């Protein structure tokens, strides 16, 4: 009972057991290429996912505030 | 206070109705609900579990205008097809039930139907597999609640270590601890913000207090400053040393984290609520999780000794790449995926470094600007980026100040693992009494 008090005031400081890429996702195939290749240009068409964590862009959401 | 209407609504008149009480809108309960509704569902959609982003807001204190205190949110209006009720329990204690959902099914509490009508806003798809409330959901409601939360965590742990507090040390790094003149390897394990013109320059360089544990020992270190930590490919590691060699393990390994499916240019827009005092843009809460391409994207990956990310700022090779670009310092990380050949791409921009001794920059470069004589330019046309393999990327690239010296022990990165803990090993990492005592040790300096 007592370690539930704990985590829950380290919550309140922004700790926690966990964060990303500590545990398995699942609870693979990927592999690191070649080095020394070409590097290759590619469009910027739409917003790229590291704007989203910039802010710079944002999510449509389904809400109405006035 | 600002009032929350819903655009959509799955809700169906003719789920409605041990007696039950309709409390109409203008019942002191229902407005308590919709009050409750409001300002948790703010919460969630403009923060999220994780977030950080108040404490830079009220330290940054010193299109639609709206204030940030989401304490003050509230539903206009129940979602269409929704009506509330008071029911009588032999417990006693009043329940209060809302009726809508097609399943035929109450809402027994505000808490319940929180989860729902967060997939109401959020999910633009409106698809009813990635709803995490009861109803949809039944009992895969844990894991599914968790996973969010843990996404939550994840996303404003990227922003943090990209846009909040990027010049730092990142939770899982292996890195160089220097105490009493003794270099001690160690793993970065949890980290909190210190509770406070220059103090925002200070923030900046140290926000956090770091807490570590050795590597090759069951040795916890506690309340750590960057200032005596220094990165993994400062100094090199002694191959006759026994307990080096943990670390020697872990630095070999690379693991990619956070797997997500990119957004269409369809639901995006530019940030439309910002804050009415000072025009801060708000943080909205990204919901990834959805259904697509033959590429996997993922948030971020570590290389051996550091983590990396999305937004981020890393090192590649130079040696193969035309004359144009070999005034190369780093690549602005925009994407991460696994192609089709299963080969780990990083997409970004590549830009070089002035040492002199704003609009169009990431904030991290704004503020390495505004703090030394460093100057940054793109070396390629705006609309188009580059893309390298996962081989050509050297590590992370730090702020001018973060490093005294510089970074030439390159380690093989050669193994790949499914986890960090998974190449750390569960006998080398920290053990319940490690979060007592950090704790106790941050229990009055730690931000909240
Ligand atoms: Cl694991
Ligand atoms: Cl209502
Ligand atoms: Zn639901």
């Amino acid at each position: 009972q007592s370690k539930d008090k704990i985590i829950a005031a380290l919550a309140k400081r922004n700790v926690y057991k966990s964060f990303a890429g500590l545990y398995d996702s699942k609870g693979n195939y990927a592999r690191v290429g070649r080095h020394g290749s070409f590097i290759l240009p590619v469009s910027k068409s739409v917003p790229t996912p590291s704007l989203l964590i910039e802010g710079s862009i944002v999510q449509r959401k389904n809400i109405k505030i006035e | 206070m600002p009032a929350i209407t819903c655009v959509w609504s799955d809700g169906r008149s003719d789920t409605w109705p041990p007696s039950l009480k309709p409390l109409p809108h203008q019942d002191s309960k229902n407005l308590l609900y919709r009050q409750i509704c409001g300002r948790l569902l703010a919460q969630h959609v403009f923060g999220g579990a994780g977030s950080t982003q108040p404490i830079l807001n009220q330290l940054c204190k010193r299109q639609i205008y709206l204030t940030d205190s989401f304490e003050n949110y509230y539903l206009a209006s129940l979602p269409t097809n929704y009506q509330l009720y008071q029911r009588d329990s032999g417990n006693g204690k009043r329940e209060f039930w809302l009726y809508g959902h097609p399943s035929g099914r109450p809402f027994r509490s505000v808490n319940d139907f929180l989860h729902h009508l967060y997939w109401l806003i959020s999910d633009l798809t409106r698809n009813e597999s990635t709803c995490c409330c009861v109803l949809c959901s039944g009992n895969m409601t844990r894991v599914r609640k968790n996973l969010q939360k843990e996404n939550e965590r994840m996303f404003h742990e990227c922003k943090d270590d990209t846009y909040t507090w990027p010049s730092s040390y990142r939770l899982g790094e292996v890195v160089w601890i220097d105490i009493n003149n003794e270099l001690i390897p160690a793993i970065i394990v949890a980290r909190n913000l210190i509770n406070y013109v220059k103090l925002i320059s200070d923030t900046f360089v140290e926000p956090y207090q770091y807490h570590c544990k050795q590597l090759g020992n069951s040795r916890y270190y506690f309340d750590m400053a960057a200032a005596d930590i220094e990165p993994w490919s400062r100094h090199p590691l002694d191959l006759q040393k026994q307990e080096h060699l943990v670390a020697h393990s872990i630095c070999q390994t690379w693991n990619l984290f956070g797997i997500f499916q990119p957004l269409e240019g369809i639901d995006m827009e530019e940030p439309k609520f910002h804050d009415e005092n000072y025009s801060i843009p708000l943080t909205v809460l990204p919901t990834f999780g959805g259904e697509s391409s033959l590429d996997d994207h993922f948030y971020g990956i570590f290389r051996g000794a550091e983590k990396l990310w999305i937004n981020d700022l890393c090192v590649i090779s130079t040696s193969s790449l035309p004359s144009v670009l070999q005034k190369t310092s780093f690549m602005y990380i925009s994407d991460i995926y696994v192609n089709e050949d299963d080969i780990v791409c990083f997409q970004g921009s590549l830009w070089t470094q002035i040492d002199k001794n704003l609009k169009e920059l990431p904030r991290r470069l704004q503020m390495v600007s505004k703090l030394s004589n460093t100057y940054f330019r793109c070396l390629h046309d705006k609309s188009v980026e580059y893309v390298c393999p996962f081989a050509d990327v050297l590590g992370r690239w730090y702020e001018p100040w973060f490093v005294k010296g510089d970074l030439n022990y390159t380690s093989e990165v050669k193994e790949r693992t499914s986890s960090r803990l998974s190449a750390v090993g569960s006998e080398n990492w920290v053990d319940d009494d490690f979060y007592e005592y950090l704790l106790s040790e941050i229990d009055m300096v730690s931000a909240v």
